[PDB]
Formats: C-alpha cells, structure tokens, sequence
RNA sequence: UCUUUCUCGAUUCCGUGGGUGGUGGUGCAUGGCCGUUGUUGGCUGGUUAAUUCCGAUGAACG
C-alpha cells in the first residue's frame, strides 16, 4: 500500500499541493481544501497523535498510517542532496496532479 | 554595551493550543484576507490578528 | 459640419 | 420657429458629437503628502 | 530592546579554525571618448507698468 502512496505524494510534490508540518496540515484541514492525510505511527507524545484523525473525521478526510517519520520525510522532500535527514510526522495532501485511484478505492 | 540580537522563543508544540480532542479554542478573524485558520491572539486585555493587524479590545 | 468644439475641448499637447 | 428648430437640431448634433468624443477619448492626499514630506528627509 | 502569544514557513542559525578572504584601499600595461595645441544665413494657464514672470514648446561655404 506504500508503493501506491509514493506516486501520489510524488505528484503532490509536483503540483505543490501537500502541506508539510502539523501546523500547515491543520490549516489545510480546517479550510476544507484537504483531500487526504498521512500520519506517522512513531509519535511519542500522545496528545497530538489523536487530534489529527479527530480533525480528519470532523472534516471527512481520509487518513493513511505509515510506520516511519524520517522515511516519510525523505519521501515528501525534506532532504537535500542526502546529508541532512529530517522527517515529518504528519502531512496533508490538498489536491493531486494510476495508483491514486487504487488508494481512493482502498479508502472505500 | 553590545546590543545582542533578538532570539525567537522556540515554544514547544505551538500548534497544540487551538484545538480540542474539534472546535476552535481561539477566535477567528472576520476579515476578507484572513480566516478559516487564522487564530486570534488572546492577551489578558485584548485580541490581535497577526497578519493584517486587526485590533479588538 | 460639427465636432470642432470637442477638438478644442481636449487640452493635451 | 424654423430657426429655433434648426438651433435645437444643431444643439442635439453638438451633444451627440460631445458624446462621441467622450467615447473616443475613453483626505488621503493630505496625509500621504505629509508622509511624503516625512520620508523625503527620514 | 523587556513581557504576552498570533502569524511566515527551509527563504535556515549556532560553534571552532592562524585556511582563504571582498560593496575593500592602492600602482602598472591595457581599448574607446572629450576638450586642447574661420564665413554667411534662419502659445491652453495663471503673472507684471510692460512682447514682464514662470509654465508647454534649422541650415549651408571654405
Ligand atoms: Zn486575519
């Protein structure tokens, strides 16, 4: 399911629609421009890991859970060439540009 | 007498104060350019909007 | 034969 | 009456010519002049 | 600048070098360009005593 999400996050980087960071994720969520959300499963502090799916359910936004945050960050383009490896725990794709249909039927 | 440069206070989890669990814990500015996420600074006597300088007291 | 009053009406070099 | 009617027709023609020419051709000041004078030697 | 949190988001910011340095100062060679060692022609506006004031606005010969 990860390989069918890598292409849609890549085309999100192509069309610059995704919002990196928790702040921009929430700001895309409450504006009702959001299309889907991606959340890292490695979250030590628990008071924000349950807020993201609460906002997604309040705004009827689908959610994908990934195990790693550094790998998610280097997939969404938070690294430069890589020397510095920094990752994000949450990112919301606001709009897209094959496997995106696979993801959207996996939601259903 | 050397003038030290101002350092921004790195606050821990600045995002995690405007939401519960759902609703907006802070006010929303009613201007045209600002809204749907532009939360409203609540100081002990006032409220301020940090983008287009709205002022309520 | 008209439209000379409008010609002198516009004052631009 | 004929001369008056001719004068009225000429006035209508002049108004039409003026309208055609118009078609063919087509408190902040004080405070901003004050800030102009401020920023001139700021 | 000292408090109080609102926003912008990679447009980043901390430290150590006897390592260069660059909005630096300065001389030389260096390419272009001035000045330097005649003759004859040719008015919308306000303003003042006033063709007053400001305001728009070419040629040949040796
Ligand atoms: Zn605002």
């Amino acid at each position: 399911v990860n390989t069918a999400l890598q292409e849609v996050l890549k085309t999100a980087l192509i069309h610059d629609g995704l919002a990196r960071g928790i702040r921009e994720a929430a700001k895309a969520l409450d504006k009702r421009q959001a299309h889907l959300c991606v959340l890292a499963s490695n979250c030590d502090e628990p008071m924000y890991v349950k807020l993201v799916e609460a906002l997604c359910a309040e705004h009827q936004i689908n959610l994908i859970k990934v195990d790693d945050n550094k790998k998610l960050g280097e997939w969404v383009g938070l690294c430069k060439i890589p020397r510095k490896v920094v990752g994000c725990s949450c990112v919301v794709v606001k709009d897209y540009g094959q496997a995106k249909d696979v993801i959207e039927e996996y939601f259903k | 007498p050397k003038k030290n440069k101002h350092k921004r206070k790195k606050v821990k989890l600045a995002v995690l104060k405007y939401y519960k669990v759902i609703s907006r814990l802070r006010r929303e500015c009613p201007s045209d350019e600002c809204g749907a996420g532009v939360f409203m600074a609540s100081h002990f006597d006032r409220h301020y909007c940090g983008k287009c300088c709205l002022t309520y007291c | 034969t008209f439209s000379k009053v409008q010609r002198f009406w516009e004052s631009n070099s | 009456p004929a001369r008056r009617t001719l004068a009225d027709i000429i006035m209508e023609k002049l108004t039409e010519k003026q309208t055609e020419v118009e078609t063919v051709m087509s408190r902040v000041l004080e405070v901003y002049r004050g800030v102009r004078e401020v920023l001139s030697k700021y």
